[PDB]
């Protein structure tokens, strides 16, 4: 029994941009107590029935694992646009897998405001599918290049959320897993019981 | 390199940083206004003052990038909103005296003495005392002590203003003013600051033949209250008026009541009766918004709003107020009672909570109403709703079998008019005359005379004491000796009667208009949101054409609300003379 454990219910988690990738293999894995977890808000599956996930099986399971905003969670979706959807994190049209996401107000939120939590909101180019970038070079604006300080038309390229308890809905912190399945030519490994 | 491509780059980094900082100055300040000791106003003055600083810096550094260069609108707009903010700095030398003559009117204002002081006692002495003699003497002393002492400083304030006015690109301050009401846009959209001096005008030449009529009424109602005082003929004294300064004639209901004995409506004594709550009130107004296509509120708001005074030995001000803290933070803040007028205010504040919730989806730069004058509009005609008798016999306040006759609705509406119709005049010719005095129309040595000529022969009262020019009439005022806008009222009072006609229209109502409810209509709803969620993005002439239809202001729909009031009047005002003349004075 591999431990969804290890992900879904860790200490700590990491940001948009450097998000915790997890290769899951050599297991079996019983998503009866996920789906009827009964304490998620949203468990949207693309390419496969939610119930039939019990029956057929692959071989890798890829968790991608982070923490974002409210109102951004609809852009984790095919064929979204957006701000978080196409610098930080993309995912491919032809996707198989499940993205989980649930509130979590009571961890990630202090009375003076929680500011360790990061994104990106300037880039030169869309991410391609499945790519992660932690780069910190100054981001170019106007025709004056800008060496080491940022000026006129010349600006970091990260930024971090003011998540403070007495938010709204759609401002409060919102932890996401997204589950992926590879089927490859190697032989199967992982899936349920008998 | 496009200088569009700059301006939005540099506007995506400026709300992120605003919607952070305003929050904090937010927060603080609700924690001073909820909770009153000596160690708040440091935090709150703290936050204000390093908001203030980087508002300043960002304003400084937006000015680059032209606003005629960027051709999309929104981006032009969001512009021409940072850049204005904060442009008020000419020099520092002239910036610390405006800045102290403004403090030394301020705090001159306030602790004035006659000794009563004005707030607690010159309001209840103008407010309920029928001599003479008293009145006059309040009247007298008040605008001697605190007008006398203002009029150098007024006078150096005008010119002082001025300047700044004309160093940021306007003609005058009065132009800076009027600068709210431009609009750019389509072929049809355009409004230009120049036109509204003539378009509030005419509209007022439809208002004058119906309060005139009223003003022959209160007249033959005071000839019984003082026998020989008033002239049956001229205008009405200053003093008579029920106020310090006549803006509101609520006052005189007393005295001016068509039937005194049938008792208007009260439910405060069966409220108290059924065991109602205060929260129980807000419950029922959030039941109101949910029946006609608004969405509820958050959960947010009924654990954090402050309903109550709190009785654990705080200090709190709980003047009724709706705040939008920002970040999806929206409370009410009010002490509630058991009372009527607390169940329509709570309405009122309801109205504006939906309002700040409607176009919260905008940029941060556009999150105010289309002009001043639409966010209270909005929140007056929930209460015009919300105060009928159908609704009351709905919620189930008034028994069924409860009548209405035609002596309730004629004392009703003679109160509603002595609140709406009269402040009309008053506020507009105020305003001509502060205008005109910016503008230099009026010569620096003819401003009482010229003053007490419009008072004459437009609103139509009569000083009883001759006034040279050392004296400051204008100046006694709270919103002229703290600098702010008047003409929001006027346009307010236009606008709140258009959206209930064109609101009622949709509703599918028949009959006179004042007995209308918008309660289970969801059309309605959608009518008002589809205005409620464009925000300022849009010039406000495309906002009201979303409603009502039209493109400006219209008065047909407030003179339709008083015809039968109208008529009646006509019918009693036969054995009479409407109207007066500038030749009678009360001291010869
Ligand atoms: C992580 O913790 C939760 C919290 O009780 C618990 O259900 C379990 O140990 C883990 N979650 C899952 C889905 O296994
Ligand atoms: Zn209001």
């Amino acid at each position: 029994l591999c431990p969804f454990g290890e992900v879904f219910n860790a200490t700590r988690f990491a940001s948009v941009y450097a998000w915790n990738r997890k290769r899951i293999s050599n297991c079996v894995a019983d998503y009866s107590v996920l789906y009827n977890s009964a304490s998620f808000s949203t468990f949207k599956c693309y390419g496969v029935s939610p119930t039939k996930l019990n029956d057929l099986c692959f071989t890798n399971v890829y968790a991608d694992s982070f923490v974002i905003r409210g109102d951004e969670v609809r852009q984790i979706a095919p064929g979204q646009t957006g701000k978080i959807a196409d610098y930080n994190y993309k995912l491919p049209d032809d996707f198989t897998g499940c993205v989980i996401a649930w509130n979590s107000n009571n961890l990630d939120s202090k009375v003076g405001g929680n500011y360790n939590y990061l994104y990106r909101l300037f880039r030169k180019s869309n991410l391609k599918p499945f790519e992660r970038d932690i780069s910190t070079e100054i981001y170019q604006a106007g025709s004056t290049p800008c060496n080491g300080v940022e000026g006129f038309n010349c600006y970091f390229p990260l930024q971090s959320y003011g998540f403070q308890p007495t938010n709204g809905v759609g401002y409060q912190p919102y932890r996401v897993v997204v589950l992926s399945f590879e089927l490859l030519h190697a032989p199967a490994t992982v899936c349920g019981p008998k | 390199s496009t200088i569009e491509e700059l301006a939005k780059t540099f506007l995506e980094k400026f709300n992120q940083e605003a919607e952070d900082l305003s929050y904090q100055s937010a927060l603080a300040s609700w924690d001073y206004n909820t909770n009153i000791t000596e160690e708040n106003v440091q935090k709150m003055n703290d936050a204000e003052a390093k908001w203030s600083a980087f508002y300043e810096e960002q304003s400084k550094l937006a000015k680059t990038y032209p606003s005629q260069e960027v051709q999309n609108l929104t981006v032009k707009r969001q512009l021409q909103a940072l850049q204005q903010s904060g442009s008020s700095a000419l020099s520092a030398d002239k910036s610390k005296q405006l800045n102290t003559i403004l403090s030394t009117m301020s705090t001159i204002y306030s602790t004035g003495k006659v000794c009563f002081l004005l707030e607690p006692g010159l309001d209840e002495i103008m407010a309920k005392s029928t001599d003479y003699n008293e009145r006059l003497w309040a009247w007298e002393g008040w605008r001697s002590v605190v007008g006398k002492q203002l009029r150098p400083l007024y006078e150096e304030y005008v010119v002082l203003k001025n300047e700044m006015a004309r160093a940021n690109n306007y003609e005058d301050y009065g132009d800076y003013w009027r600068a709210d009401y431009e609009a750019e846009g389509a072929d049809g959209y355009d409004y230009s600051r120049s036109q509204l001096i003539d378009d509030v005008e005419r509209t007022f030449s439809e208002i004058k033949p119906l309060y005139e009529q009223l003003h022959a009424f209160v007249r033959t109602k005071l000839m019984d209250a003082y026998p020989s005082r008033i002239s049956p003929t001229g205008c009405l004294p200053a003093h008579l008026l029920g106020d310090m300064w006549g803006r509101f004639w609520t006052n005189l209901y007393s005295l001016t009541v068509p039937f005194g004995q049938k008792p208007n409506i009260d439910v405060t004594d069966t409220m108290v009766n059924q065991g109602w709550d205060a929260e129980r009130i807000f419950k029922e107004a959030e039941k109101f918004f949910v029946s006609v296509g608004l969405p509820s509120m958050t959960q947010g708001f009924w654990e954090n709003s402050m309903l109550t005074e709190p009785g654990d030995g705080r200090k709190v001000v709980c003047h009724p107020t709706a705040w939008d803290l920002g970040k999806g933070d929206f409370r009410i803040k009010m002490c509630t009672k058991v009372t009527m007028d607390n169940f329509l205010t709570a309405h009122h504040e309801m109205g504006h909570i939906q309002y700040d919730m409607a176009y919260a989806t905008q940029p941060f730069l556009l999150r105010n109403g289309a002009n001043e004058g639409f966010h209270e509009a909005v929140g007056e005609i929930m209460s015009l709703s919300a105060a009928t008798p159908e609704h009351l016999k709905s919620i189930g306040l008034l028994p069924y079998d409860f009548h209405e006759d035609n002596e309730t609705e004629i004392n009703f509406l003679l109160k509603q008019a002595l609140t709406i119709v009269g402040t009309l005049p008053f506020t507009y010719m105020l305003e001509k005359w502060r205008w005109m005095v910016f503008k230099g129309e009026i010569p620096k040595e003819q401003w009482m005379q010229k003053w007490w000529e419009m008072k004459r022969e437009i609103v139509g009262v009569v000083e009883p004491m001759p006034h040279d020019e050392t004296y400051c009439d204008p100046a006694a005022l709270f919103h002229v000796a703290n600098d702010y806008s008047f003409i929001r009222y006027y346009t307010r009072t236009i606008y709140q009667f258009q959206f209930q006609e064109a609101l009622c229209q949709a509703a599918q109502h028949e009959g006179p208009l004042h007995k209308c409810d918008i309660s289970n209509s969801t059309e309605a709803g959608q009518k008002l949101l589809n205005m409620l969620r464009l925000g300022r993005s849009e010039p406000w002439t495309l906002a009201l054409e979303n409603v009502v239809g039209a493109k400006n202001m219209d008065v047909r729909p407030l003179l339709n609300y008083f015809e039968p009031l109208f008529t009646w009047l006509k019918e009693q005002n036969r054995n009479s003379f409407v109207g007066w003349s500038t030749e009678w004075t009360p001291y010869a």
